[PDB]
């Protein structure tokens, strides 16, 4: 009964917000990535890393404004504040993009600090830690999209800004650039995301609508006591009709429920793995078979052709002013372009 | 015992293994229509003038696709949205190559969609259920709706709705991209929300459930086995998964009743999907996602960039791109 | 062509008939609990 | 049994509270007419364009003959203003009697008068206070007509010299005209009921209406329904909302076709080019540019081996090239003078294109209804400068979207009702589980 | 009988307090001139 | 279900609650308020008034290009338009 | 940078004469032009005939000279084809033909000045983007 464990007593008191050892590294880490993230949106530009307005004291609304990646030429830098590219100087550090590192990298502390919650409180209850687990999800597509990507590429230019609108950016570059609706780890995010959605819509839906009726009243929410053993749905009901409807029913509430953990939880782990082979420009971009086809034949046409023009037109458009390091210079005469547009 | 009620009973009989119904005698037929021609055409179709500029484009495996590239072409821009039936033609080779298998497939299977719907009314009524997850379906079948028939019908025509196909899925998302700037669209961004948040919250009810499991198996069985089919206790301990995850957060950000917690998981996807579903169906009449080009100026009039000015030059090279022998005049008004 | 076209209005006719006269056939009374 | 947020539940069965409710409902409808009126016209200027300006009420009053002249050109505003308040004054009268009775009348009008109370299963009083709405009705589109034969007419995109307010003397009677467009396909190049290019056709749809709504609303005062009506349906007020919401939502798609393609009733010259027009107007815009510097616009080939002026339509007519090939479907009074039998009228394109005409392309063409949601006009990747919407894009968005969720309301209260009808709508009895006492699938 | 100061209260405060700096500093914003 | 902290609901109906707070937060908006009225918040954080993006003649952007000279590299823009 | 007097010094006429702008009449130039002339000139462009731009240097080589303030107004008042040889009134606004295009109906002499001198003071400012077209968007 020496400091240890009184300080164990301490952080694992029953109060509104649990603290618990774990907390010491969320709350921290937690509360600078949101103040950093809501104080350069508001106050701190994008002018020497990008070329861009990203703050609403400059003029940007919440969809445009963003902490911005620093400039290409720090490469991977930390960017610490005492580093050598800042030298203390908080103003040329924020300048500098050194709050999308500061944001990031406590951000990803936080994460950690966050499963280690739910941890840490599941043994303190009883429970299993299933959410822990299907929390990794989160934490692989955060760091392979935010931290392994710009490893692998040139810088963390390259990496998402924490915007509205530069997000939307990022989507359209790994069109153009990466082809990434192509490739199938992405496709199975996709299906991951889909069906995690529709599981928990259907899922949801048939419950309320094979309720037992166990009040009077018309409205059946307070007809539920929490401490009740009873189901309070039929899930003998709810089996007919789905196996009559759509040919095959759940008969297990507990594969269901786990169904509906591993759904969502694996289609993003996929698109973490895609995410990585895109840090090397390890791409799903081309089918060889078509291109040789093509080459050889001008009245081939697929939608797959189709869309490599629409990302060449991406490349072209877009790189002069979202790459301004690269000093790109096209003239009119070489962007293309279809007739007339 | 009279012939016609006899069939009335089969119709509507709760023994048949799949629920026909009267909803059921449309959708059979219209379903197994759009099917078939769709498999057919997914393998052997030619390919079809999809905008009508006499280009036509490939769409099935015999003629040189894969998987990932195949499709069943929209029909001419030529027709519009005039109704191409086969015996409107002069010949099936004709009408292959326009692009008529597209409308027979979609027009039979936005009737069978609907009628899966109804079905989905009519079996509740017969088992004695609540009436609503027909609603529930409402969402993805205004999805269909408004890429199959909202989106041309604004347009002008079916050679824009969205091809059968996956690469033909992403053509038309990124045409739609560019035409419509749809991310910076409020409702596509509600959709994302009712979509990453209905697999979020998917995740979340399944591993609270799973982790409050009360002990029925032992280390070498399926916890699975601890349910059996029909039991009438629960088995979770949802005051165990309230009192985990009230704590995860805090203690009123957690349900305690499970008729609203199901409610939630029902209520956030089917909403965020309606108003996604709705954002597809006013930028069929061209009421387009916020548009920030050249917002930001300084002192002397200099345009200050921000990330929309950078979206929008993605999106020009979309623009300039797409169809690109189709447009004889300098703006694309449809 | 017109064979094709004669067919299919029959077709479609014949069904859409079976569904207006099935639900014309007291369809209410169709359920588990109170038929009328 | 309802929780306060499905608190309008609890009228169901206090019919002079529901009374209350639905008046004082009516006038906050009057209110908004008065209210955006009189904004509308605090903001109109007449030197623009009514699509210039946001404005979606005065088009329906010019259109209806007032304010208007030659051409379009607001003439008077004084209609526009007596519009605006007297739906305003009318909107206090409707919300006293509105808070009269939700608050302070009798909650049920059964006990104090047997004329106006009503039980929703009344199979005989339901169809009578329907034939009376009915009649209502009928009176409704007769007032129309009315205007459109005896008290001014109406405005007339399509009379002679540009437009202009025109009395309607030989409404259109005939049957297979009227109904006629009732079996048009709805597809392209018939378009239904939103085909309807003429205010003959418009003012006698409306002679139609008018008597069978009263026809009908005779009929059901008189009559009760008869027994496979009575074997059809459910007979409560939720199932009586739940088929006007599909009807509602029905009719709210139609609307949104007719403002989207309709150019007649729907004039160009208050709400904008249709897509279809303005998308037109730029192929006529750039075949006259190019005429005029020497281009031969008929025998041009473009890039496709496809003309690239003029082309032909599947079924022979010649007809604008590029992308609006799909739109050949559209008519419209600046265009209509170019056309001889076989379509666009390659002679008269040479020598007959008017000033006017070159004008109106020009103006409808920059005017197309694409535009941002915080109303920068043009496409998506147009730089700010103009702040425009069409009018139609506003009104075709709008109404798909109260459309779409009615038809959801309509699902909700449909299945609902069946159910209660039924004695399920709270959930399934545990001792009486219809299931349990099938058998199995298998 | 409650305690005033908590660690509940100062999870609150840490959140709420710049909160309202940062809209007031926002307000302002909209009143700046190019 | 209580931890023992004072209830939420209890809290802001309370006249004491209100009576410090309704000084504390118009205070800390209108300090929020001068922060930027004054223009401290562009020369903490280092963002470009209006009129500092471009010297006047000058449509270049200026875009950091080295890493450990990026902080003169910065201060060379500013000084080119003093 | 700002919107310093020689920015919004223009020439007056051929002569080579020259007249500063305030940036009152800069700005209600700019919006002028908004009302009377974007639906069509965004950005410097002509959607109705991209080969005619309002760039100065376009302006120049215009018959009458239009790449300065006397110009431009009459061009407001009296519009010709770009050889000057034809008057286009009837398909151009203009005061001449404020009857058929009545957003001209309410334009002022001084106004015209300020529609004509934002056009000549924005490619000063924007560069290569006034006129350019979606390739500098
Ligand atoms: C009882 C239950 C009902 C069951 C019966 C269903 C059988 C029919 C199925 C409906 C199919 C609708 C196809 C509409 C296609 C299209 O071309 O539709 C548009 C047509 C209008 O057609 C256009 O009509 C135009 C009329 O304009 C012409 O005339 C004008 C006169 O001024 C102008 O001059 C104009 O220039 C000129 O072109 C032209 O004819 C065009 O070629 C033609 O395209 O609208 C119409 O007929 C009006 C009706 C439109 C309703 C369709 C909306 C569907 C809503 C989907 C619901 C969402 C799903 C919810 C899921 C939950
Ligand atoms: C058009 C909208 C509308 C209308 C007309 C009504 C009308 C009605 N509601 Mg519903 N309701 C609505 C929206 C509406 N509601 C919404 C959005 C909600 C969710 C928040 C509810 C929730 C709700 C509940 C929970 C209940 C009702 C009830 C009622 C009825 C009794 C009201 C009563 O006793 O209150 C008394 C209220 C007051 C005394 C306060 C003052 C109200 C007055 C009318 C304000 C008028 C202001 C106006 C400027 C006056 C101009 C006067 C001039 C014209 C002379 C009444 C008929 C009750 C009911 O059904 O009873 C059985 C009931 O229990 N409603
Ligand atoms: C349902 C029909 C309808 C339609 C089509 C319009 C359309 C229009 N109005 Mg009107 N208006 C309406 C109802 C309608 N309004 C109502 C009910 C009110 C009372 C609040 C107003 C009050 C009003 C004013 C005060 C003004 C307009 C103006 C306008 C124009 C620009 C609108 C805009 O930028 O929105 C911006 C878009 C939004 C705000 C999107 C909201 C999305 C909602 C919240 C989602 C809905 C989901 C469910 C329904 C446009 C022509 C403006 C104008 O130009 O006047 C001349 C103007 O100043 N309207
Ligand atoms: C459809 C709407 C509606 C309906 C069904 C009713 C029905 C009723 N009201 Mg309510 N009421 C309404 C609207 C409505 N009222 C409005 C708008 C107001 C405010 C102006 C009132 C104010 C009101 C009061 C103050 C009282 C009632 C009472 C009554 C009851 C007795 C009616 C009676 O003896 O008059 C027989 C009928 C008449 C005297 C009507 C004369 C002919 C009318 C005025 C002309 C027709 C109107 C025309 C078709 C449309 C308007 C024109 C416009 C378009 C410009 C009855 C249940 C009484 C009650 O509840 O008992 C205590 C009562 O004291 N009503
Ligand atoms: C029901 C048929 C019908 C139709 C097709 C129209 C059509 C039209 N009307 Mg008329 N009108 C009607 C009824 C109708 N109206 C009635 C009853 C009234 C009196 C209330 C009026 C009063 C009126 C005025 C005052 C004006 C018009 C105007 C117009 C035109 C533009 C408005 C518009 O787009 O609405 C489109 C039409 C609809 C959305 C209605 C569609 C109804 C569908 C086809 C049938 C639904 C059946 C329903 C579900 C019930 C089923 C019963 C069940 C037992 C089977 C358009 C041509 C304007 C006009 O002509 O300007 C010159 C105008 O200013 N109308
Ligand atoms: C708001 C309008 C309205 C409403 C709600 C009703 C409601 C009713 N009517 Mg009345 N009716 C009305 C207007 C209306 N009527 C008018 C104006 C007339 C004069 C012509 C009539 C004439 C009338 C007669 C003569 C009869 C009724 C009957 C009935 C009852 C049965 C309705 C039924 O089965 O429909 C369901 C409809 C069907 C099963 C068949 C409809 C077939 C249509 C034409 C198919 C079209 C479908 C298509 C998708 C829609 C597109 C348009 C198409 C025409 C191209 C019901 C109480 C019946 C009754 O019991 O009377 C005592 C009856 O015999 N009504
Ligand atoms: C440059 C470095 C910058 C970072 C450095 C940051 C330093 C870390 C500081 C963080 C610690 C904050 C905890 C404050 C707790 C406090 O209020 O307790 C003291 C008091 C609490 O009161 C009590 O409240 C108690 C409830 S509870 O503990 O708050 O839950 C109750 O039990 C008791 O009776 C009551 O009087
Ligand atoms: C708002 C009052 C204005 C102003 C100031 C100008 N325009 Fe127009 N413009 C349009 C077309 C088709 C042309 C070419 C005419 C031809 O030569 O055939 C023009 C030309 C001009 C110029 C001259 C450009 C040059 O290089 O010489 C100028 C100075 C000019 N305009 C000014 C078309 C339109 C419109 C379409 C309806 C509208 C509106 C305007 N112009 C409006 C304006
Ligand atoms: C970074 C940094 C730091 C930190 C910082 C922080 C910590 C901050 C914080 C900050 C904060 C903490 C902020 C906040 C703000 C907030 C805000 C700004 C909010 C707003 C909101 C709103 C706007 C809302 C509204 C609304 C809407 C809109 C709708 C719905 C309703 C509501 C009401 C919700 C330090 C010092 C360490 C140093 C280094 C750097
Ligand atoms: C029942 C109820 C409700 C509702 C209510 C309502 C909805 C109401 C209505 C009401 C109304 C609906 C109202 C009205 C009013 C109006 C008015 C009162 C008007 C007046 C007018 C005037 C005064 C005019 C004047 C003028 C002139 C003459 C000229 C021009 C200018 C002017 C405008 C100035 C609620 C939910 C809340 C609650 C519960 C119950
Ligand atoms: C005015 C006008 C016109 C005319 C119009 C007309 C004359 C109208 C008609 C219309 C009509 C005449 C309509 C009708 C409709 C109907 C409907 C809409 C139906 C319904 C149905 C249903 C809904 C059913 C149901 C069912 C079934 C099926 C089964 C059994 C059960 C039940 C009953 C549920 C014109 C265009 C020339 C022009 C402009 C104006
Ligand atoms: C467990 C990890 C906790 C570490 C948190 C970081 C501590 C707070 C850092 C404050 C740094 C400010 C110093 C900047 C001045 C340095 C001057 C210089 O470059 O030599
Ligand atoms: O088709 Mn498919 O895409 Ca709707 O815009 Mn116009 O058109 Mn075509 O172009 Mn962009
Ligand atoms: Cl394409
Ligand atoms: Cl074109």
């Amino acid at each position: 009964r020496g400091w240890f464990d009184i300080l164990d007593d301490w952080l694992k008191r029953d109060r509104f917000v649990f603290v618990g050892w774990s907390g010491i590294l969320l709350f921290p880490c937690a509360y600078l990535a949101l103040g950093g993230w809501l104080t350069g949106t508001t106050f701190v530009t994008s002018w020497y890393t990008h070329g861009l307005a990203s703050s609403y004291l400059e003029g940007c609304n919440f969809l445009t404004v963003a902490v911005s990646t620093p400039a290409n030429s720090m490469g991977h830098s930390l960017l610490l504040l005492w580093g050598p590219e800042a030298q203390g100087d908080f103003t040329r550090w924020c300048q500098l993009g050194g709050l999308w590192t500061f944001i990031a990298l406590h951000g990803a502390f936080g994460l950690i600090g966050f499963m280690l919650r739910q941890f840490e409180i599941a043994r303190l209850v009883g429970v299993r830690p299933y959410n822990a687990i299907a929390f990794s999800a989160p934490i692989a597509v955060f760091v392979s999209v935010f931290l392994i990507y710009p490893l692998g590429q040139s810088s963390w230019f390259f990496a998402p800004s924490f915007g509205v609108a530069a997000i939307f950016r990022f989507l359209l570059f790994f069109q153009g650039f990466h082809n990434w609706t192509l490739n199938p780890f992405h496709m199975m995010g996709v299906a991951g995301v889909l069906g995690g959605a529709l599981l928990c819509a259907i899922h949801g839906a048939t419950v309320e609508n094979t309720l037992f009726q166990d009040g009077e009243g018309a409205s059946t929410f307070r007809a539920f006591n929490p401490t009740q053993a009873e189901e309070t749905y039929s899930m003998v009901t709810a089996n007919r009709f789905w196996s009559q409807i759509f040919g095959i029913a759940f008969s297990n509430k507990r594969w269901l429920h786990f169904f509906m953990l591993f759904v969502p939880v694996t289609g993003l782990w996929m698109s973490a793995i895609g995410v990585v082979g895109l840090a090397l420009n390890l791409r799903s971009y081309d089918f060889i078979s078509q291109e040789i086809r093509a080459a050889e034949d001008p009245e081939f046409e697929t939608f797959y052709t189709k869309n490599l023009l629409l990302n060449e037109g991406i490349r072209a458009w877009m790189a002069p002013q979202d790459q301004p390091h690269e000093n790109f210079v096209f003239p009119e005469e070489v962007l293309p372009r279809g007739n007339a547009l | 015992a009279n012939l016609w009620e006899r069939f009335c009973n089969w119709v509507t009989s709760t023994d048949n293994r799949l629920y026909v119904g009267w909803f059921g005698v449309i959708m059979i037929p219209t379903l197994l229509a759009a099917t078939i021609c769709f498999v057919i055409a997914f393998i052997a179709a030619p390919p079809v003038d999809i905008d009508g500029i006499r280009e036509p484009v490939s769409g099935s495996l015999l003629y040189g696709n894969n998987i990932i590239t195949g499709a069943v072409v929209p029909s001419s821009n030529a027709i519009g949205l005039h109704f191409y039936p086969i015996w409107e033609a002069a010949s099936l080779d004709e009408w292959l190559y326009n692009g008529g298998p597209y409308q027979l497939i979609i027009f039979h299977f936005l009737l069978g969609a609907s009628c899966y719907m109804g079905r989905q009314w009519e079996l509740s009524y017969r088992l004695g259920m609540r009436p609503w997850i027909c609603v529930a379906y409402s969402a993805p079948l205004a999805s269909a709706f408004a890429v199959f028939l909202i989106y041309p019908i604004g347009q002008g025509s079916f050679s824009d709705g969205m091809p059968l196909g996956i690469s033909g899925t992403f053509n038309f998302m990124i045409v739609f991209q560019a035409e419509h700037n749809i991310l910076m669209h409020p409702f596509h961004q509600l959709g994302v929300a009712g979509v990453f948040g209905g697999a979020l919250f998917c995740a979340m009810h399944g591993s609270l459930v799973t982790s409050s499991l009360i002990r029925e198996t032992t280390e070498t069985e399926s916890a699975n086995y601890g349910y059996k089919f029909g039991q009438e206790e629960e088995t979770y301990n949802i005051v165990a998964a309230h009192g985990y995850f009230g704590r995860l957060i805090f203690q009123y950000a957690s349900f305690n009743n499970s008729r609203s917690l199901h409610f939630f998981l029902a209520a956030w996807p089917v909403v965020g999907v309606w108003f996604t579903a709705l954002g597809i169906s006013t930028m069929a009449f061209n009421l387009n996602g916020f548009n920030f080009n050249h917002s930001v100026i300084d002192a002397k009039g200099n345009v200050i960039n921000t990330w929309a000015d950078i979206i929008n030059r993605a999106n020009l090279g979309m623009e300039v791109m797409h169809e690109r022998n189709a447009h004889n005049f300098p703006l694309d008004l449809a | 062509m017109e064979t094709l076209k004669i067919t299919v209005y029959i077709v479609v006719t014949f069904f859409v008939l079976l569904f207006v006269f099935g639900f014309l056939s007291g369809d209410p009374a169709r359920n588990p609990k109170r038929k009328d | 049994g309802f929780a306060w947020w499905a608190g309008n539940a609890r009228l169901i069965n206090l019919s002079g509270k529901l009374l209350g409710a639905h008046v004082a409902h009516a006038g906050l409808i009057v209110f908004w007419a008065g209210a955006m009126t009189l904004f509308e016209l605090a903001h109109f200027i007449p030197e623009k364009p009514m699509y210039e300006q946001g404005l979606i009420l005065i088009p329906h009053i010019a259109t209806l003959g007032w304010g208007v002249g030659p051409g379009g050109e607001v003439v008077d505003t004084f209609p526009f203003f007596v519009v605006g308040v007297v739906h305003l004054i009318s909107s206090a009268v409707l919300g006293f009697g509105g808070v009269y009775h939700a608050i302070r009348g009798p909650e049920t009008l059964e006990e104090y008068s047997s004329f106006f109370g009503y039980d929703w299963k009344d199979k005989n009083k339901m169809t009578t206070i329907l034939g009376f709405h009915l009649i209502v009705l009928g009176i409704g589109a007769l007032l129309l007509v009315a205007k459109a034969m005896f008290f001014g007419g109406l405005y007339d995109t399509w009379a002679p010299g540009g437009g202009d307010v025109r009395v309607i003397t030989n409404p259109t009677l005939d049957p297979r005209v009227i109904f006629g467009y009732l079996l048009k396909s709805p597809f392209g190049g018939e378009g239904w009921i939103v085909s309807v290019n003429n205010l003959e056709d418009v003012v006698g749809g409306h002679i139609w209406i008018g008597l069978i709504c009263i026809a009908g609303g005779i009929w059901h005062i008189l009559t009760t329904p008869f027994g496979w009506a009575r074997r059809a349906f459910i007979w409560s007020g939720e199932a009586y909302l739940s088929y006007s919401l599909g009807a509602l939502s029905m009719m709210g798609f139609i609307a949104t076709c007719f403002v989207w393609f309709n150019n007649t009733v729907y004039p160009s010259e208050f709400y904008g080019p249709t897509g279809p027009e303005a998308s037109q107007a730029q192929a006529m815009t750039f075949l006259i540019r190019d005429q005029k510097l020497g281009a031969n616009v008929g025998s041009a080939q473009g890039p496709t081996g496809l003309g690239k002026y003029l082309m032909r339509s599947p079924t022979g007519e010649i007809i604008f090239g590029g992308e609006t090939m799909r739109f050949w479907d559209f008519r419209g009074p600046w265009l209509e003078p170019l056309r001889g039998p076989n379509g666009l009228d390659l002679n008269k394109i040479k020598n007959d294109i008017q000033p006017w005409q070159e004008r109106r392309a020009a103006e409808y063409m920059t005017h197309a209804p694409l535009g941002s949601l915080n109303s920068v006009g043009g496409v998506a990747t147009e730089i700010n400068s103009v702040n425009f919407v069409s009018p139609r894009s506003w009104l075709a968005t709008s109404h798909f979207v109260l459309a779409f969720f009615f038809l959801v309301g309509h699902l909700w209260h449909a299945g609902r009702a069946r159910a209660a009808a039924a004695g399920f709508e709270k959930g399934i009895d545990r001792e009486s589980e219809p299931v349990l006492s099938m058998p199995s699938l298998d | 009988s409650y305690p005033i100061f908590t660690v509940r209260w100062v999870a609150v405060h840490t959140l709420a307090v710049p909160t309202i700096f940062f809209l007031g500093a926002i307000a302002a914003m909209q009143f700046i001139q190019r | 279900g209580t931890t023992g902290e004072r209830p939420f609901s209890d809290i802001i109906t309370s006249v004491r609650y209100w009576v410090i707070h309704s000084i504390t937060i118009p205070a800390l908006f209108i300090a929020g308020w001068l922060f930027v009225s004054t223009g401290l918040a562009y020369d903490v954080f280092g963002t470009p008034r209006p009129d500092s993006y471009y010297a006047q003649e000058q449509r270049s952007i200026p875009l950091v290009t080295d890493r450990f000279e990026a902080k003169q590299q910065v201060e060379t823009f500013l000084e080119q338009l003093k | 940078a700002e919107l310093t007097p020689e920015v919004l010094t223009v020439p007056l006429n051929s002569e080579g004469k020259t007249i500063t702008l305030t940036e009152k009449q800069y700005l209600e130039g700019k919006r002028l032009f908004q009302y009377a002339c974007a639906s069509c000139h965004v950005g410097g462009i002509t959607k109705t005939n991209p080969s005619l731009d309002l760039r100065t240097e376009t302006l120049a080589l215009a018959t009458p000279p239009r790449d300065n303030i006397e110009g431009l107004v009459d061009y407001m008042k009296n519009p010709t084809t770009y050889d000057g040889e034809q008057e286009i009134a009837e398909v151009h606004p203009s005061l001449r033909s404020a009857d058929i295009f009545p957003k001209m109906r309410n334009l002022t002499e001084k106004d015209l000045v300020a529609i004509a001198g934002h056009i000549l003071v924005e490619p000063k400012i924007l560069g290569d983007k006034w006129g350019g077209g979606k390739v500098y968007y």
